[PDB]
């Protein structure tokens, strides 16, 4: 969710800011985050950029103690020498992907604009296999695997969690045998 | 002005309209239906079922809850949708197979999902048309729907005995994929028992999908019970697990021709529901196998023949001589035209055939273009020749005051592989838009034939179970002064006979009088040296105000005797009018001349 | 931002030694020939509006004592701006003024007075600087119209009763057409307009040829046979008859026939042949008399009848129609000329009428001319004529092809009832003049053929196009002198072709060269090629010369590909096609949709709403100074086009930039970085996936809905007029009866929806509540229910409610002008006088600085002598009329230096004259602003008081059912949105995004798409982008070299894997990158259904159309279908209760909801109507 001061809808424009509000929201979509503490449910932020600047990602003071930004060096927008901008954020946790209009749930209050949200923390995965052998005796196998993430969590934690869920599935489907 | 169009054409109040999309998961008697269309058409039934819930007392509250569609039950839509079929409706309905019923099914989004093998009945394409839907609301209507309307019963062509749902390019491609014959691969030359050992040995990669193996299988010799050692391949076994156990076993390369032959034999031997289940399952398996084979197209697939660079060159010198010959003028201009077009056609053919053979032999197991051509999925020798050989010849039409006719002296020798010079591409645009204009004008011409000849006729029905008229036609086969063009077989088939017939070989009654003549009997008769036979004609019916059941004969929509109470006339009208669109002295003039008792003026 | 600021790779095989002729030559060239804003001091030699006036005026009496004459017009600046016209709904037009000379001569005496009056004779719409007119708030175009060339033409018509009938045709510019045709009896007949036969001997003796024996003597059996069937045989009786068989039962006077024939063949003021008509007459007839009467002469008739008999006896050849040299062009200027001249001409007719009777001292030009007829005719031509059309204004390419559209319907060319196959066709001579490949099929195949790029219009209506001179082996210079040529001369010279490889020295490099000489098509020796096409990219139209990799494609595929480009929706963030041809860039430049830099300088200020540029100051120092000069260009930020596809722009220069002339400040509206950007690059794979790509459908990955490179915006407009009624006043108020407070929440207190809300269908948009007491039958009902509090009171609730199926976001709602500035201050004269005196004070002070500037900034010059000038100039400056002493400049001190330069003081002071003239213009416009502001205000429809409006915009994504396309014909529709996992993913973890069916490919010969795919994959690392000319593109070996150097399979193939099974698809699949477009048939507007709905008041049938849902036409054919099978209750309930029984429908509905599904069908009203409409008589209907 976003609440800009002096703009009421997704097609306005702010004096002295080189981009639309649409592009502000669109590129705010792309900023990947991280925790530092567990139990952080949802958070609201207040940015007051009030100086002759170029407004960038890490320029976001992760002013809430509960949370931080990984990618600091992204260009939100180019201000002029004189633009004054006030923004308010909401960051929340989730899975998979959700579109905008479902996020209309949270009380627009004539100002709030809901935005899309891509939650997935993974970017690329690999596995490959190839035989290895001793003379005359076979059945040696190489599995080589690669995990490429956003940095919000090391590969080991995610890999462990995936296996935990998969074993949790097969557990019931092997032991318990309720019958018709 | 008043009493013709809008006196009958109308508004409707339980209809809907939207766009259609191909269905690769549903059965033959189901359709995919966006959630809101279904949430709206069925609204009154839903309203009653909320009423019978007891939770609501007022239809106003029910409307309030069905409009805003809040987190309450769609279970009622799921239920009601399950026994309350829906009529799918095309806009330009030509013959009845443009209107059907279906069992509807929820899907995601805002598009109508429809099964791939039914559209050919609609004779439509998937450009994005906006099919209409209707809801019956009365149980007599719904019974007529799910008893006569429903698609699974409507598999034949009322025009004539052809089947309507011949499968398409991709299924025939997959089936052609499974049933080839490669000499030496995984697990050549071993022994099985049929099902168990074959499925085991394939399922453990000890034999690939395809290798010539010898196996012990059961097939009926007319019609019994021989179990021998056939040489075949897993694959053909997998499909022949599904060909019903009343015809025997299938051993050929399974093209399109053969697929139609088989679907015909199975329908004629065992009936409609059976042939339906067969066609559905063959769809599914061949379609999955075509996918898992991973078939695609590449440049390296298409080998231009080396000799083309030779051959295209070579004719030049021949052309050169026939140039210099006409240079010394002994030869007339038009015959120069004729000779050069002949030579270029010769080289075109000798390139095309060598092209196609080289295309065949590179793997014999696969060449995307080669199998797409030969399996009859889609393509032709001509298209593929363009994709790898000269464009051929093209006409000099001159587009006005000329027949066209005489064609360019120089063929378009470059093929689409290499690219075209500017002038050739200009000539191609010339000819192609010529063809498009020709098609547009032909469609315009056919429109009037269609409308008038559909407006030929309208009338009433047949009305008796027999017509007593033991004075029928002497039916025989017609041969037009060089050969025979129309067979007695279909001319005799399905038409009640008069006198019990026996073979010239002694003591074999072939028919009992007043019996439905059958395909087997028809074949026996054709083999016999009998010449003609006496059968009834809808004409000679004694029964006034109609025609007798036995007068007419086979139903042609099912494969049964026509029964009491069904209108034949409008069927005959539609079936005789619709082919007018292809009808290109012929045409409308002669047809209306003969119907309307006009003088030939000659 | 470190923007890429990248430069593409050209790849050709030959130099490009000839540029792009600009696009907008035709429209803006013509209109700037016709009229311009201001200063025609000494202009328009010879053609122009001045030619109109010197051809029509002066108008005098029947030698009676009174005359009118013309004194030059001035052309006035527009009263309102383009944008303000668009917003308001007016027309961008300029007022016109002319100094009419009344010249009253004393009755039966010498002259009485010789006076001039300034006449404002009406507004005429003006051309925005792109060739488009905003009429009533819409933007329209005058399309061109191919023409018939006047002159003489020769055709032996055939099959007319089998016999050959040669007809010669004389074709004027205005008037009737003349024919000379042979009868079946080999008898020769002359007549008019191809009409009924009339003997040529009869017309000959109608001209004044003597007795028939002498006619034979001067003309000698075709003429003899004509005499044999001639019903007249001597002069007097000859014309007596020739008038008799023109009308029946009316007299056949000789003298009337003499006058008729004389005016038919020899009247200058009754026969109107254009100079082009005279030219064609002269050339086809090989005549040597160009300057003469524009009308037929006797020698012309003699020569035409001689050539007529010469081609009657089969000694010549017929003419051709589709030949382009027989069609002219008549650009917008010519046809506006024609209508204007007609209007003024019969205006002169009626002024002749008025002044034929002429008193004195009672007529001054104020009452002489009711010229408003000129207003009528011109406004009608621009508002209703055949050729003026709305604009397909959804896509830059759509316009820039829309403005060289070349229609052929209506007067000027052939007619829709005269075309055979040729006007449906592409002739042998459309080469370069008229597009071969874009003549879109349908009802208009040949009719609306479009113009090539290099095509240029000569001065006669001949389409011309460049060639490069060629002689004796060289390209004569390749080149220094281009030779534009017209169609007519082309027909005898061998024209070589460009893709016949050259050195970079002007030499052909083979023995055989391809050429077209006659309508034949040979392969010539380069020892006699005489002239060469400039660029082999010539023979494609503008949208046709944008296809990558053409020479490997089908014609028809390219046709529909172009027709799909023409409607490509403007995306939300386009992307340069990393493959293209070197024509983008220029094409955005010709479009004036981007804020171009006017003059060099640095940029003070940039935002997305205004670009504030300090231009170069140097212009004011060949001056001394006059004022500050900084421009502020404002931006197109979201606005609705015709087709609802919004337009937007974004600046592309930074706060310290210095910008040169010809620079593009802004990107957007399908433009990026100065390049034409329609679609996106994407990863695609060619493999039939689960058969969801059965036919030419398509398969999508979830990234593509997540990357949002397939998204757009739409917006539409809602209007509502409130009106003075005959019985009440209409209102825009919030007090809407019977509606709920929530439906008013989005409404402001001013009865309209505020900006900043979302709309659910059915809610109020514009609150219109109107106490229209037109119910003169008991308005006490008005009062009775208007005092209840809800005030329905026959006070009609006309509050427009949100259409069903519409959801969106509210933009800005205007209120326009509401009939009165006088609305406060408890006074009328007080407020108006306060406003006038404020006007006066800032007038006087601004003009005071204006006087100071003109005075102290003019005195600087090297004029020598005593001062003598400051005080006199000041006292003149106190009461500047600005004309008395403007040129004099006190006429002494500047005159002391007899020799002087250009008089920079004169330059400065006429600049001040201009600046105060414009200042007075806007200040008097401000005056009329306020004055009419206390009135109805802006130009508003007479019978209504106000019109309100709202804007609604919708942000639209992709979903199943939407249509997609590409640049090679691949139309398709989305079938399934696949999750990213189980897309077939290559050996490096990247799942493909689009999967396409290989089946559709090898039957429609368009393997250009896979070539594009391989290159765009070999580039997306990314290495440098590409650019190749159409028919000189990238060869295959070089393709292979790049694919190698990018680290790829040299063959375009690869292996692939399945998510779900890991299997390696045993045959290698093809993968690549391709360019992809979204078309405008979005499925969100193909949804409708209905169960129950509102009922009509003329029949118990509920209409439909998604304006109100309704149903579909249950037509005749499905009546026949339910006939064919045994429809028991289906058909009966369709024709009885499903429709057209509101009583039965209500009963059946209430029964279905009430638990009785058994109907009781009765008798439709159609039969009730039948008994009622038959009318019975003395009535005998039945009860049995």
């Amino acid at each position: 969710a976003i609440k800009i001061e002096g703009v009421e809808h997704e097609f306005a424009t702010i004096p002295g800011v080189l981009e639309d509000v649409t592009n502000i929201i669109l590129n705010l979509k792309q900023v990947r985050f991280k925790q530092i503490v567990p139990n952080a449910d949802v958070e609201k932020a207040t940015i007051v950029i009030s100086n002759s600047e170029v407004f960038r990602a890490g320029d976001l003071n992760a002013q809430l103690s509960n949370f931080e930004v990984l990618n600091s060096n992204l260009v939100i927008c180019h201000l002029d020498k004189s633009a004054t901008l006030t923004m308010e954020f909401s960051i929340n946790k989730g899975r998979g992907y959700v579109s905008a209009e479902e996020n209309r749930a949270e009380h627009n209050e004539l100002s709030t604009i809901a935005i899309d949200s891509i939650y997935t923390p993974i970017r690329n995965v690999k596995y490959a296999v190839e035989n290895f052998r001793v003379e005359q005796k076979t059945d040696y196998e190489k599995l080589l695997m690669e995990v490429t993430t956003d940095g919000s969590i090391r590969p080991v934690d995610a890999l462990r969690e995936a296996a935990q869920i998969l074993i949790s599935h097969f557990s019931l489907f092997a032991e318990n045998k309720i019958a018709i | 002005g008043r009493f013709r169009q809008n006196l009958l054409g109308k508004r409707v109040d339980y209809s809907a309209r939207s766009v259609i999309v191909v269905g690769p998961e549903l059965k033959m008697h189901e359709c995919g239906l966006p959630k809101d269309m279904a949430a709206e058409l069925y609204k009154p039934f839903i309203i009653r079922k909320l009423i019978e819930r007891g939770i609501v007392k007022t239809v106003k509250s029910a409307k309030k809850i069905v409009d805003r569609k809040e987190p309450v039950i769609w279970d009622i839509l799921e239920y009601v949708m399950k026994g309350h079929p829906v009529l799918l409706n095309r806009a330009p309905t030509l013959h009845r197979l443009g209107i059907q019923a279906f069992q509807p099914k929820l899907i995601e989004g805002k598009a109508i999902q429809l099964h791939p093998l039914s559209c050919t009945a609609f004779n439509a394409d998937f450009d994005g048309d906006q099919m209409a839907v209707h809801l019956p609301l009365s149980n007599e209507a719904i019974l007529e729907a799910q008893l006569l309307m429903l698609a699974s019963h409507n598999i034949l062509n009322p025009a004539n005995g052809a089947p309507i749902t011949v499968p398409s390019q991709d299924m025939v491609l997959g089936l052609y994929y499974i049933t080839k014959l490669r000499p030496n691969t995984k697990g050549h030359g071993l022994i099985f028992y049929g099902p168990e050992e074959a499925t085991i040995a394939y399922n453990e990669g000890k034999v690939d999908i395809h290798a010539p193996i010898k196996v012990y299988v059961e097939d009926y010799e007319n019609g019994e019970l021989v179990r021998r050692m056939v040489e075949t391949s897993v694959g053909r076994l997998m499909v022949n697990e599904y060909v019903p156990k009343k015809v025997g076993y299938v051993n050929e390369v399974l093209g399109k021709k053969a697929l139609r032959d088989i679907i015909g034999s199975v329908i004629k031997i065992c009936g409609v529901a059976t042939t339906a289940k067969f066609l559905d399952d063959i769809k599914n398996l061949g379609y999955y196998m075509a996918f898992k084979g991973g078939l695609s197209f590449n440049l390296a697939d298409v080998l231009i023949p080396d000799e083309k660079d030779q051959l295209i060159q070579e004719g030049y010198t021949a052309v050169e001589q026939i140039m210099q010959d006409y240079s010394m003028g002994f030869i007339t201009f038009n015959e120069r035209y004729n000779q050069i077009i002949d030579t270029w056609t010769h080289i075109n053919g000798r390139l095309s055939n060598v092209l196609i053979k080289q295309l065949s032999s590179d793997n014999d197991g696969f060449n995307s273009v080669f199998m797409m051509m030969d399996s009859g999925a889609r393509g032709s020798k001509e298209q593929i020749r363009q994709l790898s050989g000269m464009r051929g010849l093209m006409a000099k039409p001159q587009k006005s005051g000329a027949e066209g006719g005489q064609i360019i002296e120089n063929p378009i020798l470059s093929n689409f592989k290499e690219g075209l010079s500017v002038l050739e591409y200009f000539i191609s645009t010339h000819g192609a838009r010529k063809g498009l204009a020709d098609t547009a004008l032909k469609t315009a011409d056919a429109g009037y034939l269609t409308r008038r000849l559909v407006d030929v006729s309208h009338d009433v029905i047949i009305t008796e179970e027999d017509c007593g008229t033991l004075r029928g036609l002497l039916t025989t086969e017609l041969k037009q002064n060089e050969d025979v063009v129309a067979s007695l077989y279909e001319r005799i088939l399905g038409r009640v006979s008069v006198h019990d017939i026996i073979h010239p070989t002694t003591g074999d009654i072939i028919v009992r009088a007043g019996e439905e003549i059958r395909e087997q009997a028809a074949q026996i008769i054709e083999d016999s040296p009998i010449e003609a036979v006496e059968i009834r004609s809808v004409l000679t019916c004694e029964s006034k105000k109609g025609v007798c059941a036995k007068c007419y004969g086979r139903n042609l929509a099912t494969n049964r005797m026509v029964q009491r109470g069904e209108v034949v006339g409008v069927i005959a009208a539609q079936s005789i009018g619709e082919p007018g669109t292809q009808l290109t002295t012929g045409g409308l003039p002669r047809v209306t001349e003969l119907f309307e008792a006009r003088n030939p003026s000659n | 931002t470190p923007t890429t600021n990248n430069k593409r790779i050209n790849f050709a095989s030959i130099k490009n030694p000839l540029f792009y002729p600009d696009f907008l030559e035709v429209q803006l060239k013509s209109f700037h020939d016709f009229l311009q804003l201001d200063t025609p001091p000494e202009r328009r030699k010879k053609e122009g509006l001045y030619k109109v006036f010197a051809e029509n005026f002066p108008i005098t009496d029947t030698r009676n004592n009174f005359v009118l004459e013309f004194l030059d017009y001035y052309i006035d600046p527009p009263k309102y701006s383009i944008e303000e016209c668009l917003s308001r709904g007016l027309t961008y037009s300029v007022p016109l003024k002319a100094k009419l000379k009344l010249y009253c001569t004393d009755p039966d005496h010498e002259d009485f007075a010789t006076v001039i009056q300034d006449v404002f004779l009406g507004p005429i719409p003006y051309m925005t600087s792109s060739g488009t007119f905003v009429i009533n708030g819409a933007e329209r175009v005058i399309v061109s119209q191919l023409h018939r060339s006047p002159g003489v033409f020769f055709g032996q018509s055939l099959h007319t009763n089998g016999t050959k009938l040669y007809s010669a045709r004389i074709i004027p510019f205005k008037g009737s057409w003349i024919e000379f045709a042979t009868d079946i009896n080999n008898v020769m007949y002359a007549y008019i307009d191809r009409k009924k036969k009339l003997p040529v001997t009869t017309l000959l003796r109608a001209i004044g040829f003597e007795a028939d024996k002498d006619i034979l003597d001067i003309f000698n059996s075709i003429i003899f046979n004509t005499l044999q069937k001639d019903p007249c045989n001597s002069e007097k009786e000859a014309l007596y008859y020739v008038y008799r068989q023109l009308r029946n039962a009316e007299p056949a006077d000789d003298a009337s026939a003499r006058e008729v024939i004389t005016n038919l063949f020899f009247s200058d003021k009754r026969y109107d042949l254009g100079d082009v008509g005279r030219y064609r007459i002269n050339k086809k007839l090989n005549l040597n008399i160009d300057p003469d009467i524009k009308v037929l002469t006797n020698e012309d008739i003699i020569e035409i009848i001689k050539y007529l008999i010469e081609l009657v006896n089969s000694k010549a050849s017929v003419d051709d129609i589709d030949h382009l040299s027989n069609r002219r062009v008549r650009t917008v200027g010519e046809q506006l000329y024609n209508q204007f001249g007609i209007g003024l001409a019969r205006m002169a007719r009626t002024v002749r009428d008025r002044m034929n009777v002429r008193d004195n001292e009672v007529f001054t030009p104020i009452d002489l001319v009711n010229a408003k007829t000129i207003s009528s005719v011109v406004n009608s031509f621009f508002g209703t004529n055949a050729l003026s059309q709305f604009m397909d204004q959804t896509n830059p390419l759509a316009e820039i092809t829309h403005k060289r559209r070349l229609s052929a319907l209506g007067p000027g060319g052939l007619s829709r009832e005269r075309a055979g196959f040729e006007v449906r066709d592409v002739h042998y001579t459309h080469y370069g003049r008229l597009c071969p490949i874009e003549t879109p099929e349908g009802p208009n195949i040949g009719l609306i053929s479009s113009l090539c790029v290099y095509a240029k219009i000569s001065d006669l209506g001949f389409i011309t196009t460049p060639y490069r001179e060629v002689k004796n082996g060289k390209v004569d210079f390749s080149d220094n002198g281009l030779k534009y040529y017209t169609a007519e001369e082309e027909e005898e010279k061998t024209v070589a072709q460009g893709n016949a490889p050259l050195d970079e020295n002007g030499r052909f490099v083979r023995e055989r060269v391809k050429a077209r000489y006659e309508s034949d098509f040979p392969l010539v020796t380069p020892d006699e090629v005489d002239l060469m096409d400039v660029s082999p990219t010539q023979i494609a139209s503008i949208a046709a010369a944008l296809i990558p990799f053409l020479e490997h494609d089908d014609a028809n595929r390219a046709l529909m590909g172009s027709n799909m480009m023409r409607q490509a929706v403007p995306l939300l963030r386009p992307e340069s096609p990393i493959v293209g041809t070197g024509i983008e860039g220029k094409l955005v430049k010709d479009s004036r949709t981007q804020i171009v830099a006017e003059r060099g300088g640095e940029v003070v200020f940039v935002d997305a709403s205004c670009i504030k540029i300090r231009y170069d100051r140097t212009a004011d120092e060949e001056f001394v100074s006059f004022d500050d000069a900084i421009v502020t260009y404002y931006l197109p930020k979201y606005r609705k086009t015709n087709q609802s596809t919004t337009i937007d722009l974004h600046p592309i220069c930074s706060k310290g930039d210095r910008v040169e002339a010809g620079q593009i400040l802004t990107e957007g509206y399908s433009t990026q970085g100065g390049e034409l950007a329609l679609g996106r690059n994407v990863q695609v794979a060619y493999m039939p996936w689960k058969g969801y790509n059965y036919e030419d459908a398509i398969v999508l990955n979830e990234r593509m809905v997540r990357e949002d490179f397939f998204t757009s915006v739409h917006v539409d407009e809602y209007i509502l007029e409130v009106r003075e009624t005959k019985r009440g006043l209409e209102e825009l108020t919030s007090d809407i009866p019977n509606v709920s407070e929530d439906a008013t929440r989005d409404l402001d207190e001013n009865g309209i929806v505020r900006i900043g809300a979302h709309i659910e269908p059915g809610d109020i948009l514009i609150g219109k509540i109107t106490p229209k007491g037109e119910s003169d039958p008991t308005p006490e009902e008005k009062l009775l229910r208007a005092i209840f509090g809800d005030k329905a009171g026959d006070v009609k609730d006309a509050s427009l409610k949100a259409t069903p199926s519409l959801r969106g976001v509210v933009i800005d709602t205007k209120l326009f002008s509401k009939a009165a500035k006088k609305k406060s201050r408890t006074s009328t004269k007080e407020a108006v006088s306060k406003l006038d005196e404020t006007y006066a004070k800032r007038q006087q002070q601004l003009h005071e600085r204006l006087i100071e500037k003109l005075t102290e900034l003019t005195k600087g010059k090297t004029c020598c002598g005593v001062k003598d000038y400051l005080n006199v100039e000041l006292i003149k400056a106190g009461s500047k009329f600005t004309k008395k002493d403007l040129e004099a400049l006190d006429f002494n001190v500047i005159q002391l230096s007899d020799w002087t330069n250009d008089a920079h003081t004169n330059e400065l002071i006429k600049a001040v004259a201009v600046n105060y003239l414009k200042h007075s213009k806007e200040i008097e416009a401000e005056l009329r602003r306020r004055k009419l502001d206390e009135t109805i205000g802006d130009e508003l429809p007479a019978g209504i008081v106000q019109m309100a409006k709202v804007y609604i915009a919708k942000k639209r994504k992709i979903q199943v059912g939407d249509k997609m396309a590409g640049r090679h014909g691949n139309k398709g529709i989305v079938s399934k949105i696949v999750r990213q996992e189980d897309m077939p993913f290559l050996a490096d973890g990247t799942p493909v995004d689009i999967c396409l069916n290989p089946l559709g490919v090898p039957s429609r010969m368009n393997l250009g798409q896979i070539f594009e795919a391989v290159l765009a994959w070999a580039g997306r690392k990314m290495n440098v982008k590409f650019a190749t000319p159409i028919f000189d593109g990238a060869s295959l070996n070089d393709m292979n070299e790049w694919t190698d150097k990018a680290g790829l399979p040299r063959d375009g193939k690869t292996y692939l894997y399945d998510g779900g099974t890991g299997e390696r698809f045993d045959q290698p699949a093809t993968v690549g990158v391709t360019y992809f477009l979204k078309l405008g048939h979005m499925v969100d507007d193909k949804m409708h259904a209905r169960s129950i709905g509102p009922y009509s008041l003329i029949t118990q049938q509920p209409l439909g159309g998604k304006a109100q849902f309704g149903g579909q036409r249950f037509g005749e054919m499905e009546v026949w279908a339910l006939e064919a099978f045994g429809a028991s209750h289906i058909l009966q309930e369709i024709l009885t209760v499903k429709s057209d029984d509101v009583v039965g429908r209500s009963k059946a509905y209430e029964a279905i909801v009430k638990g009785d599904p058994m109907p009781t069908p009765g008798i439709p009203e159609s039969l009730n109507v039948l008994l009622h409409e038959l009318k019975g008589l003395g009535l005998s209907f039945s009860l049995d």
